């Protein structure tokens, strides 16, 4: 009889460990959602055509500044590749008075595929060796990373 | 200014130094690191960091400071608790409400505001001061007088003294002129932590320690200003010692330096001393904690800090001595010290010596220990200091042969080594009295005779007892007591009573808490008479038998006074010497009554 | 009295079982409700953090 | 704060030896910044950076090296160091040795990361461990007690039960003050983390702590033999950061049981042999001190915070002794040894836990006549002495014969036999009160006359020699 009611106890207390997974599930799943609400709102933000080249502008101005190589290699989609082919010089002669030194030698050709990309760009270095990853997929996850606690702490109730 | 290239743990090595000279403090990083520089290989400088690593970046600005590593002394460095680069650590507490140590703090060592009351030593404008002269007192805190006193660098004409009355660290409290011009000082004091304070010359000391335990005080003596080596035990050591020294000795102040060890026992000690409302004054209850001062670093603080910690405590002993306190040094640290020195050694690759340790471990050891000893001080009036180093060693699991250990006692002068065996048996004060050693029984000659000019020659014939019976133990451990003569028998029931009676002490009680050189002395010549007289009657042999019958004899019809004899270390040390000396007294005749009566019917 | 004990015993684990449910239903609601309603918020501080770059 | 920047990746992974991947050619790298491997095969490991030195920087990897090519071994720098996530969810449950649960559930919702090698605490801020965790063993319980927030590391040999105590342990123990003591935070809320552990070992703490009742309170980071070997120098460290966030920033007595220290000073060993740096004693790293150090002193009750934390850390000697050198830095440490002896396992005694070589420091705060009978301490010196002295009079008897005895001998060996037999001795389930305890250590006490009572006081005499 006492080993029964052990048993017994054991079988609640699994009940109890079941029912709190269910719930933190549940809870991930909603993570996921919102993660997935984020990722289609990001995507939709490719749709604009002007601010939109700002934020090309400042993310390969970012990119550079951060590598401070002699000589990038930029890779952008071959969807709003015009809008990078446009910006062009307007980077380096950022980059240039961002500090005393000679224009960068970019060079733009393979592209990923639209999804892939959806929008950023990946800048990296001669012969590939140094890679920096600016798309917006690439900025999306770190700042999801980031702000996760936040998220926990606005999801009281 | 510089930059770092390098970061492996706590070793950080900075190109663009050059002109960066040894041991010139470096400051490390964004979030402003302390640090030294340990070598030297060009345009590049080593640099311990004193502090965690992580983080560190490459061409991270590195400033330079041009100072050694420097602790900063004046009024309020009593009574505090000090990390081992000397930041307070209640002020850390208190100012920045989170209670973690923040990384890379920047909080002046003692405060700059607090008011302290000014008493000037009747110094007359234009009258010529020198080198540690004591013009001005301050009373930090009550039964605790700070006098202040010149740096030792330093002289010329008085020009200006401030008047009495309140001053903070931030006004000047004296003006000198000297070689055609003036300096100012104020009530601070920054001095490099090595290169020990100057002394007018060194002394030999006199005055014992006197401390509250029985055995140390009476078998294995400490003089003020001595050296001193206990194993660094707990239960009995680290703890019924660091006691002892602290709140029931004759010291004028105390500095625990222990470093390198648990801080659950930190935690403790820092949570019973701020009570420890010990009687150091003639009638006055003050809490020790107006007259002593921390400098915990503990075990997980970081490896470089170890040095440095061992080195500002002794630096805050020599300010104390050059005003002219006593002050005793306790370290439970230099069991972790030799480790620090390993792990820094090994990181810098230097080549390792025996048994792994560097080869200048006893010259860094001797640097340390031989800033010890009385002294007389610098400057007008004249006076005199001293410094006490009861440090630490290994625990009694190592023999002798280890490093740390062997550099210790070619140095150390009174080694109190605490035996495990003694611990197993609950016996607390667990000195062994077989391989202990005091090198000061000669200079103590004096005060010895002064006080009683018989204790030389009943502690000598205590220290025969002992040995014979540790002599003839592995005897009876082979034959047994079976052929133990009648002096033998007395000899072994002698030192079972000293062992039991005289070197035990319970130190939880008023009976054996603290126990005055009077009282001790009167046990030791108690027993010693009570041998003595033993040994004469059964030498006489009266009664056609004498011998082992008359010590049968003795301890069956006369048992009273043996009882008396293991039960006189209850005798309460409040009821006062003139109550305590005349039960000894007493004692002494009823002991004489005995031996003299047994001898009446001739056994 | 064996039988009797183990039969409230089932009793008893049947209950604590919906109970369970009952409780973990409702927390689900009450997940899903606040995630509804503080969904759009959340997207929007996310884009934008992601859609801002400093020099 | 203002604008974030997406982690670098590269590829100049010049050199490969052991578990240290050597990049070059790098720029900006952090010291212990925490990076990401993405092999030619696309499988991602997690690795450290264990120095920065110029523009090389060496990379230890968690999940071993062994696919890592020089062409297509893509490194990135997450630039910040370790931060387990933690959350209240994180009890009941059971984590791989690097923080992946394990237990077939969600990644953890973090409340908050908090970096590992959590922030140093003033010593100003701590208090000594008050009150006292009732062990359940006899042995613990009457000598070598254990206080909330004490260090006690259990001295094991390869054999002995070190692991069947601690489970006693993890379900025994409990509050002692006036046998008082719901209590959900009075509950330890069981942080256990395992380093090389034989599979049966791990199965055997899991189905004990499911058994028990605990599973929605326990939690486990395992780090198995068969798991890398380099995440066992993580693994402690993640337990005892989740262990701090549960009880200092969550108010939950907390209690800890790691396992197997020598196989993370074998870790420690492995690490420092792959550098080419100066080695220590038996070849150990020079500041084996200075991690154990860093590994213990993060427990300790806390004046700001409700919380406690009590680790019990068992440790393995090699060849069963004391002078090498884990055993040794952990004695110097931490505040008590509890000693397991084979002679004690060699005569049949469940648990062999040899009285003699025991240790608290904290002994004398934990017991007193707020919370214990008055004679405790009185009884457990007597019963140390009159056990001593009696293991010498059975030596200096295996050479005279028992014969030579005398009838102080033959009540030390009576004494020994009902201690080793009646005392030490105690059921794999069941427990014993301390009051218990006490009466049967008095029962072993009262052999001796009152006259061979040295140590215990008449005070005491009076009230307990009859009873």
């Amino acid at each position: 009889e006492k080993q029964v009611e052990i048993r017994k106890k054991i079988e609640y207390s699994m009940q109890l460990n079941a029912s709190r997974i269910k719930v933190l599930q549940a809870q991930d799943d909603l993570v996921s959602n919102m993660m997935e609400a984020a990722s289609k709102e990001v995507l939709n933000v490719s749709r604009d055509h002007n601010s939109y080249k700002k934020l090309l502008k400042g993310l390969i101005v970012q990119s550079l500044l951060r590598l401070k190589e002699p000589a990038v290699l930029l890779r952008c989609r071959k969807d709003d590749h015009h809008l990078v082919e446009s910006v062009l010089e307007s980077a380096k002669e950022e980059y240039a008075q961002k500090l005393q030194v000679h224009p960068p030698e970019i060079i733009v050709h393979h592209n990923a595929h639209g999804p892939s990309c959806s929008g950023g760009v990946v800048v990296a270095s001669r012969d590939g060796k140094i890679v920096c990853e600016n798309t917006l997929d690439a900025r999306l996850d770190v700042v999801f990373r980031k702000k996760l606690p936040e998220i926990r702490k606005q999801l009281v109730s | 200014y510089g930059y770092v290239r390098k970061v492996s743990g706590p070793v950080v090595i900075a190109d663009g130094m050059n002109g960066a000279a040894m041991y010139e403090l470096v400051r490390v990083g964004h979030d402003n690191l302390i640090g030294e520089i340990i070598r030297l290989e060009g345009d590049s400088a080593t640099i311990q960091v004193y502090e965690e690593t992580a983080g560190l970046m490459v061409n991270d600005p590195v400033l330079r400071t041009h100072k050694p590593l420097s602790v900063e002394l004046g009024p309020g460095i009593l009574g505090n608790i000090f990390d081992g680069i000397q930041r307070p650590l209640k002020t850390i507490a208190i100012r920045s409400g989170d209670v973690y140590i923040p990384r890379g703090v920047s909080v002046p060592a003692l405060d700059k505001d607090t008011l302290w009351e000014f008493q000037p030593k009747k110094i007359g404008e234009g009258d010529l001061l020198t080198g540690g002269d004591l013009y001005a007192t301050v009373f930090e805190n009550s039964l605790m007088q700070h006098h202040v006193a010149l740096p030792p660098d330093a002289m010329g004409k008085v020009t200006y003294v401030a008047p009495a009355g309140q001053y903070s660290l931030k006004d000047t409290v004296l003006e000198l002129e000297f070689q055609g011009v003036k300096k100012s000082f104020t009530m601070l004091q920054a001095w490099p932590v090595r290169t020990p304070r100057p002394v007018s010359s060194k002394l030999a000391a006199d005055t014992p320690l006197l401390t509250g335990q029985r055995v140390l005080d009476a078998l294995f003596p400490s003089v003020l200003g001595g050296t001193c080596a206990i194993p660094g035990a707990f239960g009995c050591g680290k703890t019924v010692i660091s006691q002892a020294l602290s709140k029931y000795s004759n010291s004028d102040t105390v500095v625990y330096v222990g470093c390198g060890e648990r801080g659950n026992e930190m935690a403790e000690v820092l949570m019973d001393f701020p009570q420890l409302t010990m009687t150091l004054p003639d009638g006055r209850e003050e809490s020790v904690m107006k007259r002593t001062t921390l400098v915990a670093n503990t075990s997980n603080m970081p490896v470089a800090a170890r040095e440095a910690s061992i080195y500002t405590g002794i630096t805050i002993a020599e300010y104390f001595r050059d005003m002219g306190y006593n002050v005793s040094m306790m370290a439970d640290s230099t069991s972790r010290w030799a480790e620090a020195l390993r792990e820094i050694s090994g990181r810098l690759a230097e080549m390792p010596a025996d048994s792994g340790y560097p080869a200048y471990l006893a010259a860094r050891l001797a640097s340390f220990y031989e800033r010890a000893g009385k002294v007389k001080c610098l400057g007008g009036p004249e006076r005199t200091g001293s410094v006490t180093i009861v440090g630490a060693v290994s625990p009694p699991g190592g023999d002798f042969s280890d490093p740390v250990t062997s550099a210790t006692l070619s140095i150390v002068q009174v080694f109190w080594g605490l035996d495990k065996k003694l611990a197993q048996r609950k016996h607390f004060p667990s000195v062994n009295w077989l391989i202990s050693y005091s090198k000061y029984s000669t200079a103590l000659e004096s005060f010895y005779e002064q006080f009683d000019p018989d204790f030389i020659n009943i502690r000598t014939k205590a220290r025969e007892v002992l040995q014979r019976e540790d002599d003839l133990n592995e005897i009876v451990q082979l034959v047994g007591k079976d052929a133990l003569a009648e002096g033998d028998k007395i000899t072994l029931e002698t030192a079972k009573l000293l062992r039991e009676d005289y070197l035990a002490q319970n130190a939880f009680t008023p009976y054996d808490k603290f126990c005055p050189f009077y009282k001790s002395v009167w046990m030791m010549r108690n027993i010693i008479h009570f041998y003595n007289l033993a040994n004469q009657a059964v030498e006489k042999g009266a009664g056609m038998d004498g011998q082992k019958i008359t010590y049968t004899l003795i301890k069956h019809r006369l048992g009273d006074l043996f009882y008396r004899l293991v039960s006189q270390k209850f005798e309460d040390p409040a009821e006062g010497e003139p109550a305590l000396v005349a039960k000894f007294k007493k004692l002494h005749e009823d002991l004489t009554a005995g031996f003299r009566a047994l001898e009446d019917e001739t056994r | 009295e064996f039988q009797r004990k183990l039969a409230e015993s089932s009793g008893d684990s049947g209950a604590n079982v919906k109970r369970l449910e009952q409780e973990t239903e409702v927390k689900i609601h009450h997940l899903n409700a606040g995630a509804e309603k503080i969904q759009y918020d959340v997207v929007q501080m996310l884009l934008k953090h992601v859609t801002t770059v400093k020099n | 704060e203002g604008t974030l920047e997406v982690a670098m990746e590269y590829r100049t992974v010049t050199g490969v030896a052991g578990p240290l991947v050597i990049l070059d050619k790098v720029k900006g790298p952090k010291y212990y910044e925490i990076v990401n491997i993405r092999l030619g095969d696309g499988t991602m490991r997690r690795g450290q950076v264990l120095e920065v030195d110029g523009e090389k920087a060496v990379v230890q990897v968690f999940e071993g090296t062994s696919g890592i090519d020089n062409k297509f071994t893509t490194v990135q720098f997450t630039g910040e160091v370790l931060k387990t996530p933690v959350s209240l969810d994180m009890l009941g449950r059971i984590f791989n040795g690097s923080g992946k649960p394990i237990d077939n559930g969600p990644p953890i919702l973090p409340e908050a990361y908090l970096d590992i090698s959590g922030s140093s605490i003033n010593p100003s801020e701590r208090t000594y461990p008050e009150e006292m965790i009732q062990t359940g063993i006899s042995t613990i319980d009457v000598m070598n007690s254990i206080a909330r927030g004490q260090k006690i590391p259990l001295f094991s040999a390869a054999g002995l039960p070190h692991n069947e105590i601690a489970a006693q342990i993890c379900r025994q123990a409990g509050l002692v003050k006036r046998l008082e003591k719901d209590g959900e935070e009075d509950n330890f809320a069981i942080v256990f983390a395992a380093m090389g552990v034989n599979m049966e070992t791990a199965q055997f703490f899991k189905r004990d702590f499911e058994e028990n009742g605990s599973m929605e309170r326990v939690t486990l980071f395992l780090n198995l033999a068969n798991d890398p070997t380099i995440e066992r120098i993580i693994t402690p460290r993640i337990a005892l950061t989740t262990a701090e966030y549960l009880a200092y920033e969550c108010g939950k007595h907390v209690l800890v049981i790691l396992t197997d220290m020598s196989s993370y000073a074998d870790a420690l060993r492995e690490v420092s042999a792959a550098r080419e740096e100066v080695p220590g004693r038996r070849g150990y790293p020079g500041y084996m001190y200075t991690d154990l150090a860093q590994i213990y002193e993060r427990a300790g009750r806390i004046e700001g915070r409700k919380g406690s934390i009590t680790q019990i850390p068992i440790l393995t000697m090699p060849n069963d002794d004391i002078t090498h050198p884990t055993p040794d830095l952990t004695g110097y440490i931490t505040e008590g040894q509890i000693y397991i002896d084979r002679q004690l396992q060699n005569r049949q005694i469940y648990p062999p836990i040899n009285v003699l070589p025991s240790l608290s420091r904290l002994m004398k705060s934990a017991i007193g006549e707020g919370m214990t009978r008055r004679d405790h301490s009185d009884v457990s010196n007597q019963l140390y002495a009159n056990y001593a002295i009696g293991k010498d009079v059975q030596a200096m008897k295996a050479v005279v014969g028992e014969e030579a005895l005398s009838s102080e001998d033959l009540l030390y060996l009576e004494f020994l036999d009902k201690f080793e037999r009646k005392f030490v001795a105690q059921g794999a389930y069941d427990s014993r009160n301390i009051f218990q305890s006490l009466d049967l250590a008095w029962t072993l006490l009262r052999i001796f006359p009152r006259e061979l009572l040295h140590r215990i006081p008449g005070k005491t005499l009076d009230q307990y020699y009859s009873r």
